[PDB]
This record gives structure tokens, C-alpha cells and sequence, in this order.
């Protein structure tokens, strides 16, 4: 009639937590920005996804 | 004037190992919504069984 599943444990939450200091704050809050033809490129990593 | 003993071997397969795989876990795995989608697609899994 049907099939029985494997019941693969309980949901495991991984452990990616590190220092929460991110460069989003100083790149989102500024009095002057770059132009459309020449836009600033920043590699943002090594922190949490705010 | 003389007799010679003769014997030959022959090989004939009879059957293989039968298999049976449920279609839901074979195609959509553990997705319930995929099973619900294929419920109205047809009775193909019943034909395979
Ligand atoms: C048919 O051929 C076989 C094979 O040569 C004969 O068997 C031999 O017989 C002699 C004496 O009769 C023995 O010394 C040999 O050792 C036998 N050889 C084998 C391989 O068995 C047999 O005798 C022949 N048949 C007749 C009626 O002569
Ligand atoms: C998560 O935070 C705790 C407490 O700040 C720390 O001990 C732990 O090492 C962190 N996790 C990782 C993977 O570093
Ligand atoms: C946002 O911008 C203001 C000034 O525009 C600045 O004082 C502040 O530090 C910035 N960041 C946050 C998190 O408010």
C-alpha cells in the first residue's frame, strides 16, 4: 500500500555564531554615496546576516 | 568400431533479483507537496506497482 519513512532525527540547528560586528552600518549610513556609472564595491562577510 | 564418451555443458539463466521502489520517494523524496501534486497527475505509480 504505502512506504514508511526513516524519521531522520530531530532538526539540528548549526553553530555559525561569531562576532556580530558588520560593515553594514557605515555603508548604509553616509552623507555621500557613489555615482551610478562608478559604484563602490564592498565584500561583506565574516559576520552575521543582519 | 569404438565408443567415445561425450558430454557438453549448457548455461541457462532462470530469474533475476526482483526490485520494488516506491515512486514518491524515488522521484519527489520526502516532499509532501510533490506527492500532492502527483496525486492528480495520474495513476502511473499504481501501474508501476
Ligand atoms: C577404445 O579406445 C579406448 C581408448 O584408447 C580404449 O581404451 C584403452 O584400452 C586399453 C586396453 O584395452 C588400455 O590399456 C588403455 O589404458 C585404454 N585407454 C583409455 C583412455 O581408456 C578401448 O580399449 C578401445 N575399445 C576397444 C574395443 O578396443
Ligand atoms: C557562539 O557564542 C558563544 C558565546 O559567545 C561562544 O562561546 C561560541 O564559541 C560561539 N560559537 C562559535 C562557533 O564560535
Ligand atoms: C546611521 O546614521 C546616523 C547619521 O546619519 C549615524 O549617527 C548612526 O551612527 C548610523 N547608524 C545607526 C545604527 O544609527
Amino acid at each position: 500500500t504505502s512506504n514508511f519513512r526513516v524519521q531522520p532525527t530531530e532538526s539540528i540547528v548549526r553553530f555559525p555564531n561569531i562576532t556580530n560586528l558588520c560593515p553594514f552600518d557605515e555603508v548604509f549610513n553616509a552623507t555621500r554615496f557613489a555615482s551610478v556609472y562608478a559604484w563602490n564595491r564592498k565584500r561583506i562577510s565574516n559576520c552575521v546576516a543582519d | 568400431t569404438n565408443f567415445t564418451i561425450s558430454v557438453t555443458t549448457e548455461i541457462l539463466p532462470v530469474s533475476m533479483t526482483k526490485t520494488s521502489v516506491d515512486c514518491t520517494m524515488y522521484i519527489c523524496g520526502d516532499s509532501t507537496e510533490c506527492s500532492n501534486l502527483l496525486l492528480q497527475y495520474g495513476s502511473f505509480c499504481t501501474q508501476l506497482k
